[PDB]
């Protein structure tokens, strides 16, 4: 328990934690700006994926092997999640873009004019 | 077909991070750092967590040296300046008290403008040696050292620079990361990592060549440089126990008030009643033998067979050729060639004061300490060395700029940015009803 | 390691029920896997006669026992169950508990259980 | 990409793009300070009407012949959204009052101590 | 209309929500500042209560219901004379020695309820 | 029972704050006061509340006061510094009336470095007494007063500082109550309570003893105090009927230019061509004592004791005992002696003029007043007067430093925080 | 019967938007543009879309100035006051390599206080013509001349203030418009409208007459105008192809310094050494003549006719009558009566230098140039004109103020905001 | 779905190579499991889909499945690798097994 307590733990562990003078003036605002910013940086891409709200968020995107091809029972019993953000960095956008594209057609979906009224 | 992407929020990430961090807790530091300091901070060990360090590369110690610069300068702004001084000195042999010569000060005359801007006064001031220059050969005729390069700024009497401990914070998002290993050098690789939002108390101290009032070293002494057997490299050698030391100048200065103008006014040396000596400092003498003595089994590690000795410092002006420090706001220039000097009940080191200091690299600034009447006398301890190197290997108290004097301190810790949000894979795809 | 062990097997009566259970704590709790259960006559092979997705509960028992083989799991105890009601009299097995593990692929039904043994009977 | 039709589902390219010397220093906070602000003015609005955490909402407020008097198929198909908003159904604010009204009943109503809803 | 309720019944008053609500963001060197200053305080102020709403499971709603009971102790009264008679400002004093512990019960009572939906997903 | 704790957000709520309001509307007021207004500002009623406010720890009153003086302050930096006039001075007597009887002023000459270096010449100004002090005993060698502490700034030539009224907006999550009881009279509950998000127009009137234009009673005449039982403290008496008062300098004077430096010149009394009084205030006989009668009628309901009196305002300094009047660009102190001597067709006040000017109560920061060219009228109206008290009671014209002048406009006006949240039962569960 | 209302968030449209720009990149304009960019075309193309631009009232071009007004100022402020100079000063002509007849300059000798104050020194520094005025009538007595009105402010030698390429940048929910119309003419619906984020780079050179550097127009050569018709606004010339212009002082200089008191130092003419023709600015007569021929075709679309003429520039002071360069750290006026002399081998242009500058069309606040030791060449692309209207139809190559200069490459961006929501009807009533 | 147990006899003698045959009723992944064990007791997994061998396990004692064919092969057999070879529909809900090949040795 604590504040990255289960940084050192597999992922699958670490799972179960996640509820867990002018120069002046001008280097405060900068500081307190910046906190908000990266604070809606987070809750926008939740949102726009459908994970408003959700610690734990499951998608219609498929793993894709070329990402990683390991097997779940080698990454959540075996590996920290800092290993696992190293392993699979290059793909963090593509990820996010895929994400961002099945939850604006399920959107559509939900409004299309067929078998909605 | 059968693994989905699944997003996971508040997971325990981080990437190495340069923010800007905040100071938490009359005077300046306490005026500045109005923040709060946490009365009860909670340090979280991470288990089976290693990190990389680098105290050489340490951005903590290059926010503070920008901070301390800041504030001192800002502190000075809204103070006396002594342009008006840079008018040619007239100067005598200066004879304090009985019928003898005061070495290191002299008697100096000068016409300075009275409050109306058409009539001059001449006043007297007594000024050291060390910040007057003479104008040519054979001449009584001097000025003021700094009038050739910039404006001097007098110290506002009311305000003083005694270091208060301060803590560095990290901002929302960021967290500071430190190193709780014994033995950790600096550099390389730390187990027994922790997590802290802010950093333990340090003080804001400026000395050179000796290290005052700082923390010890948990373990035995230890030598941290970056690639040691580099002689380009500082050495800053870490102690476990601390030496005392004390300096003094027994005697009282009096102080005159001299007009310069509209609501301005200078604080000139009037006279000097005491003990006229040189401003002695004491250090134990078997405390610094024992002391210097496991320094060199220590650095003998590292250049072993071979015969560690010890020199006084090669050269450069008094800023670095002796050990400067600050305590009552008295600048002292200690002679610290009686310790540096070896083949491996006190010592007594003669200093010199000064009154107009250039501090740091400022070089375009520069300040003058009001005199302070009264007998001063200052208690310190030495919290390691700072030397130099360059079948017998020299080391010499030499030295860096001031962030040398924090890299010590803010050696165990780094700041990182969290990175909650990931994705990995699982087995359950969105229901979507 | 992953140590699944069976437990509550029974010489039930022909057309009792029995809760045969199994528990891993071991082993990942959901996050990862599925729940399966197989089991064996004597002179038999295997059948795949239960499984979960463990995540939630979305169930998928074999039709040999679509009526009785009600396999449930508890995420949050890192356990799961097969309280089958009206046990045929010939349902004398082995049952064990497996880790349906995968990668983007059909699972390697790892980590075997203990398996403990019923005994139904007339 | 504004030229197209109506009917367009690359809305999440266009949510992104939001939220990325003393003189200067106010000249970018005011920047930086401002981008937010107009972040949260249009997230607040949509949180006070029924649409929170989605890019397309329906809801209880009918559509007026008189903002449009279109079909749905020139609209989704024979237009882009720049003409749209600039020529017609260009009078939001009466919309935006029933919008807040509608969706303050419907909360109201699914508190109601007598049916619990 | 913005604080026109504010001597309403409490019950009367939460018709008003939308405007009370829809108020709270917006409608030489050191005057910049403190007008940055004010400006990022009302966005702060803004967001920490989302924050807290967040916190307690109120994400985008102006009226919630939880799983936590009210504590006899904190008001003995019934729901006929606080909704009916009293307005906001004259029962908000009667809950300022409670406020915390209220707001400490809705946090608890929601990191229960999204455990147990953590634990038991739905999936396919 | 049920009963559950129900969540609500836009709770019509609030709490005392206190904030940084903003100020909205050549002149320097209508510079920093950029900010537009309202052109029909709205007023909701607060029906069936109550609220307590409290004039004297208005944190309203302290924040008008530091942006005043912080505008003054940054208004006079672009413009030219006298410093170099600090010099010894000449100063016969002035010569300017037809038989030189003025007695009032001074003919100083100096000797100044031009605006071009190394070049000085020998100029001259007239100048009041009151701004200049002699250097030495039987001496005729005088100096500027703010010369030895502190340093004098010209009064900016192209900037007006007329009072023209500034409204006091509150910042979003905030709001501004006002006091609709017309016999409010202080410190206590306020049965009729409307929000406003700005406040009415202040006019940041800097007069000493008597109060001068500003809004009138809508009651009776109203005597506000911290404790009016209490000596030592600060009486303000706001009149319900104005007082007419006219104040005058019926001379004319011309403007002389003394270069200082590039970009920089001296501006001073050249000439003056006139009449021996300098200034004089005109105040309607009957119009005072009657409107004093009315005030004591009000004093006697606190003050019961017959023969009331008033007097001349005690001592002190010319900042203190006499009125002030920026009137144009002029600084009159109006001696009021001739209203405040009583035991319960005008009233003549003699005025004197300086030039250097100190800012409030500050320590330095004299400013420097050009003489105005040709001669001045201002008319104002008196609101109120601020009296201090010390058998019968005995009333002086006394005050503070400004924020009791201010006290006498925001008095009416709280900022409240507004706070949304809040629970209450429902008989709903989740 | 049955349509409802949709919300919409993340809708693709903007509206028209003034907002403030950031700018990305010992020089100045290095370090207050101090944002890096890469590459990052991103040229979105939108197909579709017709916009309205307009080059006469686009707030951008207002930015710019008043931006690189303040990097001025900044870039001055930690640099010598140059006010112990405004004393009298006893001058007499220059001599320099063996002559004492050089026109346009002055040798004057004056008293100024050395860092300790009770002590003056006597010096000597040489001075143009054009940066000092006589005190009284015959007589060797002389002042500076902005010591009549204002403060002198040396600029700082180690400061650049070369015009490298600086790039204006949107903040997030604002979007920059490219018009990409080759024959665009500053206003109206433009066509195969695209989006950036950033503009191309624009260097921020400043001319009084001539514009020098920066891009050619794709198309020919283009006539723009707020009205052409109308006599009171300035027309752009913008040239499809370059003119190439060299300007130079062959002859050496050194230079002197006077420590005017502590730390500070003014910098001064010391010897000139060489001959005393000053700038010898030239472009080829084989270019010069058909350009202004090719720019006169495209005047005939406005002014059908055979009395078009060219002549020489009006009154008004230096700044507005000559020819402004920013050659190095001197400041060149240039005689370009020489080109504007026409009716429908190289032209060498005389120039005077001038130190002491009142910038762009401000009052006080003069600058300082110290002198360039050594000699200097510049060489600069004329790409355009700014060309006024004062019957036959006279042109002259004046008018107009510091902003046009920025007008002429601004004017195919617009800046818009986002506006990412909106409503449309659908079939669909919320459940 | 089905799978035969096209080896249900495997018996091989000692350092010979051999292979249990399954043969499928429609393609599918084949994974395999040993039954190296005591009555009531673990089996333990060849391979994984159609070449995964099994960690822990003989690399060596194994071949590639395809389409509807597949065997659990062994580089030789041995007293220890006396175990059944149970081939399952490794694609199928439930997936049905081949009856398990003898596989003596
Ligand atoms: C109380 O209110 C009255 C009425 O507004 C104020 O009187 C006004 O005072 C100003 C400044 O003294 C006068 O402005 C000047 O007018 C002349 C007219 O020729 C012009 O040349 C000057 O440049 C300047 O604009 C204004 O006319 C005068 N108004 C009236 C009706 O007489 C009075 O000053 C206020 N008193 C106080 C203490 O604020
Ligand atoms: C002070 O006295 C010593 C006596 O030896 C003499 O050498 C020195 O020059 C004197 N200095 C001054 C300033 O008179
Ligand atoms: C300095 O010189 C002055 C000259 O009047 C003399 O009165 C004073 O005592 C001298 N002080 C010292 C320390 O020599
Ligand atoms: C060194 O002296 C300082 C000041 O007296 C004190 O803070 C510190 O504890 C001392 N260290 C020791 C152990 O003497
Ligand atoms: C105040 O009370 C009266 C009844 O006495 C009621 O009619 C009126 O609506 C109330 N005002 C408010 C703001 O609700
Ligand atoms: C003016 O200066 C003269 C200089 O001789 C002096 O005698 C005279 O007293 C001064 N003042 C007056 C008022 O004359
Ligand atoms: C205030 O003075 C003005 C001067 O023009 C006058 O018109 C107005 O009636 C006066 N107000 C009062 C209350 O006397
Ligand atoms: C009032 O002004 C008139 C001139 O208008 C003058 O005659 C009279 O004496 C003045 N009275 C007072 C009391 O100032
Ligand atoms: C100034 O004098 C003129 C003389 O004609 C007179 O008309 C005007 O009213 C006077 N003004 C003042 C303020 O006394
Ligand atoms: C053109 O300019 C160059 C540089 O000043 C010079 O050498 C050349 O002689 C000039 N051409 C003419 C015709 O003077």
């Amino acid at each position: 328990l604590g504040f990255l307590g289960a940084a050192g733990s597999t992922m699958g562990a670490a799972s179960m934690t996640l509820t867990v003078d002018t120069h002046w003036g001008i280097k405060q605002l900068q500081a307190r700006v910046l906190a908000v910013e990266h604070y809606l940086r987070d809750q926008q891409l939740l949102g726009i994926w459908g994970c408003s709200g959700k610690l734990i968020c499951t998608t219609n995107v498929p793993w894709n092997s070329t990402w990683s091809n390991k097997t779940l029972s080698e990454i959540w019993d075996n590996m920290t999640w800092l290993q696992w953000d190293k392993e699979i960095s290059n793909y963090t956008q593509i990820i996010y873009g895929l994400l961002e594209e099945s939850q604006n057609q399920q959107e559509k979906n939900e409004t299309d004019n067929l078998t909605c009224d | 077909e059968n693994l989905w992407v699944t997003v996971y929020y508040g997971v325990p990430v981080w990437k190495d991070a340069e923010t800007t961090l905040f100071c938490a807790s009359h005077n300046v530091w306490a005026t500045h750092c109005c923040v709060p300091t946490d009365p009860n901070p909670q340090e979280i060990v991470l288990e089976n967590v290693t990190e990389n360090f680098n105290m050489w590369k340490n951005n903590m110690v290059e926010q503070m040296h920008e901070d301390i610069i800041s504030l001192w300068d800002q502190s000075l702004k809204p103070c006396v300046k002594l342009t008006p001084l840079c008018v040619t000195l007239n100067c005598t042999n200066a004879t304090a008290s009985n019928s003898s010569i005061i070495e290191g000060m002299k008697n100096c005359s000068f016409n300075i403008t009275t409050e109306l801007r058409d009539k001059r006064e001449k006043k007297n001031a007594l000024f050291y040696k060390l910040d007057i220059v003479q104008l040519d050969g054979n001449s009584s005729q001097y000025r003021l050292i700094n009038c050739n390069t910039s404006a001097i700024t007098q110290a506002c009497p009311k305000v003083s620079f005694e270091p208060i401990p301060i803590h560095y914070c990290a901002p929302a998002g960021f967290a500071i990361l430190k190193c709780n290993n014994k033995t950790f050098t600096g550099t390389g690789p730390c187990n027994n990592v922790s997590t802290v939002q802010c950093t333990h108390g340090i003080k804001p101290v400026v000395s050179t060549q000796l290290l005052l009032n700082g923390s010890l070293a948990e373990g035995e002494i230890i030598i941290r440089s970056e690639n040691i057997t580099d002689n380009g490299k500082t050495i800053l050698v870490h102690l476990n126990e601390s030496v005392k030391i004390e300096c003094t100048r027994p005697n009282n200065k009096t102080r005159t008030s001299i007009r310069i103008g509209p609501g301005q006014a200078f604080y000139a040396t009037g006279q000097v009643i005491g003990d006229i000596r040189e401003a002695y400092c004491n250090i134990s003498e078997s405390t610094w033998n024992e002391t210097l003595g496991k320094v060199v089994k220590q650095l003998r590690k590292h250049f072993p067979h071979k015969n560690i000795t010890f020199q006084p410092s090669s050269g450069g002006d008094l800023e670095v050729t002796t050990h400067s420090f600050n305590c009552g706001g008295e600048f002292f220039y200690c002679n610290t060639s009686g310790l540096f000097n070896s083949t491996w009940d006190s010592i007594t080191l003669p200093c010199r004061i000064k009154q107009i200091i250039n501090m740091w690299q400022e070089v375009g600034r520069a300040m003058y300490a009001p005199p302070i009447q009264g007998n001063i006398t200052c208690v310190s301890n030495i919290t390691g060395l700072i030397l130099t190197r360059d079948n017998t290997e020299t080391f010499r108290p030499g030295g860096g700029d001031m962030r040398d004097n924090w890299r010590s301190e803010l050696y165990k810790y780094k700041v990182v940015k969290i990175e909650p949000l990931g994705v990995a894979p699982t087995a359950c795809k969105r229901r979507v009803v | 390691x992953x140590x699944x062990x069976x437990x509550x097997x029974x010489x039930x009566x022909x057309x009792x029920x029995x809760x045969x259970x199994c528990x891993x704590x071991x082993x990942x709790x959901x996050x990862x896997x599925x729940x399966x259960w197989x089991x064996x006559x004597x002179x038999x092979x295997x059948x795949x006669x239960x499984x979960x997705x463990x995540x939630x509960x979305x169930x998928x028992x074999x039709x040999x026992x679509x009526x009785x083989x009600x396999x449930x799991x508890x995420x949050x105890x890192x356990x799961x169950x097969x309280x089958x009601x009206x046990x045929x009299x010939x349902x004398x097995x082995x049952x064990x508990c497996x880790x349906x593990x995968x990668x983007x692929x059909x699972x390697x039904x790892x980590x075997w259980x203990x398996x403990x043994x019923x005994x139904x009977x007339x």
